[PDB]
């Protein structure tokens, strides 16, 4: 169906490579990268939002990173 | 027909081969003493050529 | 091939239904719900993350829910 | 195959159906502004049943 639980939570570890093992980095980056380059608007609301939560200025640069990273999956 | 959500879903899972109605795995480990008590050396008393 | 982009992010806005506008809802719910219930322990890591982080309560709440939102996507 | 995958990624995108060279769309939106000015009424200058 539409979930389909990837297997790399699990993931076997030994010498020999895994299933498919080179497009693990890229993969996620790809992702993530096209999102934002399709939506840059809400890069903006992003960092207006992290700007209003958190006191210091780190917490706030960790806020806009998560909101960054969650938006694209819609996790 | 889902096929590619699968290849895709699978990550981290080893590659197996199967022979009949057996399985072999190429990737493992395994753990061994070796009692090396009942070697000898086959060389001793040989005149060197 | 491995990443896909979904086409929920454009999605087509008329009366009648989209493609598969059912499974949405269960869809994400259902993947982070398997996630936590396969791994139970980040949750206390996440937890205690949470709590070193962000100074008011619902600063630390929030980092929580981001985070336990963000792993089981690892987007 | 990727025909699962790619049925999946599809959402929110509106089905369609063929006809030959032709395409039907079922759901859609236009606007029209309506020239109702030649229009009579055709039960005038009757008699009550």
């Amino acid at each position: 169906a539409v979930t389909l639980p990837s297997h790399s939570t699990r993931k076997l570890q030994t010498r020999s490579q895994t299933w498919l093992e080179s497009r693990e980095y890229t993969k996620h980056l790809i992702r993530v990268e096209n999102w934002i380059f399709r939506n840059p608007g809400f890069a903006l609301a992003a960092a207006a939002i992290a700007w209003l939560l958190g006191s210091s200025t780190s917490q706030k640069v960790i806020y806009l990173v998560m909101i960054l990273l969650i938006a694209p999956a819609y996790s | 027909s889902q096929e590619g959500a699968v290849h895709t879903a699978l990550a981290g899972a080893l590659e197996a081969e199967m022979d009949g109605a057996k399985g072999r795995l190429s990737s493992g480990h395994l753990k061994c003493r070796l009692k090396m008590d009942k070697l000898r050396l086959k060389g001793v008393s040989y005149s060197l050529c």
